[PDB]
């Protein structure tokens, strides 16, 4: 729509909108004409409706640079990061990763990869329905023998393949995402953080544990196994420890969501009925947020 | 009750154990292809899904 | 797929398309005329031979503008395929270019300079990774001639730039009939229907066929080039989605794509001279 109001983001690649209840972003176009993170976002938002992974209303052309629309209100790393402990275990913790899954669901079962996942990229709404969105580096999944890229999600939140140098990966990248997104929400605190390096690996090896030849086959065709050594795997004495603040059923896909092993990563049409959500109490939206 | 996804489920069957395709069956003899979480039966079930969607007519489209 | 781009804002059906042939023929035929009225600054000498070049491009350009944009279609295939793309980008080429010219008409934007715009929105579309400079040096471009006609390419695209081919119905019927049939299979069936049918799906993405029918049905349609005991036997044993509708339908498409007809090389002369340049002669 043709209604601004005051600017939102410092960034040099994109400074977005307000107006009407939306949020126009818009990209720069003043090397090449069109970035590839300007068709490579629209082209896949497009195509998707869903009450989690937000829509456009109009894609109207300006005079040199390229409009969409957005969402109003915040997102998810602004709530983790300064509350004063008003997310509960029993159904706070529910309902937004069932609604996260249920919109990595979508993305996944029409085939588009969406590598850009993080707290600042899942965002709420004044219903309080957490939404996908910024598909800034986004793919749909190709043919098997084309070459995908490898640096394409950010550190923190970033699987073991990618760090290992997995060139042409399979989507179950983004199920370790918000498997971290899971863990970040119930201990309130930046999971994995790493030292702007490679120190990231060290730190997955430290927290999870460095893989072994008898599990996850294969972990020594990367260049990068025989580099380090080898770290114990954790046991459930993680039950109570540093994690006392959880339930019986949530370490369980907690565990199968945090797989170092990809193959044997849990999808997500086994983790919207992985009998986590059928323990009591059931989940509702009206949540404490402001 | 309750329903985890509200409509995600298609109803068609899959049998990967079958087939002989010079393109996939093959290529997961490699090294480097299993190590990204490769197996048959994704790379099935994302091509076969997508062999059967929009199975409908031109008389639906007014 | 009702939620995909393709479906609920580019599929068509007959009456609809050629409603959209002749909309982009009736809202581009007065700037064309008004814009080629244009004589001399005193008077106008030549008035048979500007009448005649008047009656050579506007009530005869609504019927040559179709195999027109399939001639300049089939020579942006055989340039895309010149240059060692895969099949995939090729059809999203063809398609690209296709859907330009449904909203614009060849004369108000010439099709000899979207030609190789579309190969590069093809090729970024779906992560092909060529430059700028290197896809110019490759073709006959000087790095200007490539992106002037690019925000207007996608304007008039309206930004439907995803779009779902039948390579993928492909490798799903050839994996369909192996699981269903294990009669008379995978002999001839991988000896000589990759190599045929994938040719035939880039004559009919040449022709008019995917504004009509969903990819698989396309594939469907293709496939029944030998009918003896593939098709039938394969949706008879199949049967929520009867039959005999999709043989009617897998039918009539093929009814579609039976009428067929190649390029010339006598619609050049027409948009040669006389759109332009041939006024030029009139004025000296
Ligand atoms: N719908 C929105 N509502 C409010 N703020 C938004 C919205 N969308 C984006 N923002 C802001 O835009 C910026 C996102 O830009 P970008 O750097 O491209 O994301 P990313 O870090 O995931 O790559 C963030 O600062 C975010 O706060």
């Amino acid at each position: 729509e043709y209604t601004k109001e005051k600017k939102v983001g410092e960034g040099t690649y994109a400074v977005v909108y307000l107006g009407c209840k939306i949020a126009i972003k818009e990209i720069k176009t003043s090397k090449d004409g069109l970035d590839m993170s300007a068709i490579r976002e629209v082209k896949y938002l497009q195509e998707m409706q869903h009450p989690n992974v937000i829509e456009l209303i109009d894609i109207f052309m300006a005079y040199d640079n390229l409009n969409l629309v957005l969402e109003f209100l915040p997102t998810d790393l602004e709530v983790v990061i300064k509350d004063k402990s008003i997310l509960f275990t029993p159904a706070d913790i529910k309902a937004w990763m069932l609604m996260t899954l249920r919109g990595v669901y979508h993305c996944h079962r029409n085939f588009i990869l969406h590598r850009d996942l993080k707290p600042n990229n899942l965002l709420f709404s004044p219903d309080g329905q957490i939404k996908v969105a910024d598909f800034g580096l986004a793919r749909a999944i190709p043919a098997p023998h084309e070459i995908l890229t490898s640096n394409v999600v950010t550190r923190w939140y970033r699987a073991p393949e990618l760090l290992f140098g997995a060139k042409h990966y399979t989507s179950a990248i983004d199920i370790w995402s918000v498997g971290v997104i899971f863990a970040e929400l119930m201990l309130r605190i930046p999971y994995l953080p790493g030292q702007n390096d490679v120190d990231q690996m060290e730190v997955t090896f430290r927290a999870l544990g460095t893989p072994t030849d008898r599990d996850w086959p294969e972990v020594s065709s990367f260049m990068t196994y025989n580099k380090l050594q080898i770290y114990p795997p954790p046991s459930r004495d993680e039950l109570r420890k540093r994690f006392i603040a959880a339930s019986e059923y949530a370490l369980d896909f907690m565990c199968g969501m945090l797989t170092m092993n990809p193959q044997k990563r849990w999808t997500a049409v086994q983790c919207l009925e992985s009998d986590y959500f059928k323990e009591l109490p059931p989940p509702s939206d009206p949540s404490s947020i402001k | 009750p309750f329903n985890g996804d509200r409509e995600a489920h298609p109803p068609f069957t899959l049998k990967g154990s079958v087939y002989n395709d010079p393109f996939i069956k093959d290529l997961e003899h490699r090294k480097e292809f299993i190590a990204s979480g490769f197996n048959t039966n994704y790379a099935y079930e994302r091509v076969l899904t997508e062999a059967f969607m929009g199975l409908g007519c031109v008389i639906s489209e007014e | 797929y009702r939620h995909s781009s393709q479906y609920r804002m580019w599929s068509y059906t007959k009456d609809q398309l050629q409603e959209k042939r002749v909309d982009t023929n009736a809202r581009a035929i007065a700037y064309i005329e008004e814009n080629l009225l244009k004589f001399r600054e005193a008077h106008n000498l030549t008035e048979e031979e500007i009448k005649v070049l008047e009656a050579k491009a506007i009530p005869l350009t609504m019927e040559e503008e179709l195999d027109l944009v399939n001639f300049y279609a089939k020579k942006v295939q055989v340039i895309a395929q010149h240059l060692n793309l895969p099949t995939e980008v090729v059809a999203t080429a063809i398609s690209f270019f296709r859907r330009f010219f449904l909203e614009n008409s060849v004369m108000q934007i010439d099709p000899k300079s979207i030609v190789h715009t579309t190969i590069f929105l093809a090729c970024k579309s779906e992560n092909y990774f060529i430059s700028v400079d290197s896809f110019a040096q490759k073709a006959k471009s000087t790095r200007d001639s490539v992106l002037k006609f690019e925000f207007k390419l996608l304007e008039s695209l309206k930004f439907s730039l995803l779009n779902h081919h039948p390579y993928k119905p492909l490798h799903g019927f050839f994996l369909d009939i192996q699981n269903v049939l294990y009669g008379k299979v995978d002999l001839n069936y991988m000896g000589q229907i990759y190599d045929r049918c994938k040719k035939r799906i880039t004559a009919a993405l040449l022709t008019d066929v995917v504004y009509f029918y969903t990819p698989p049905q396309i594939t469907l349609a293709t496939l029944l080039i030998e009918d003896e005991a593939l098709v039938t036997r394969y949706l008879e044993t199949k049967f929520s989605i009867d039959s005999a509708k999709l043989l009617t339908i897998i039918r009539e498409c093929k009814s579609i794509i039976e009428d067929c007809k190649p390029p010339s090389t006598e619609e050049a002369k027409k948009i040669a001279a006389k759109n332009y340049y041939c006024q030029n002669p009139s004025t000296l």
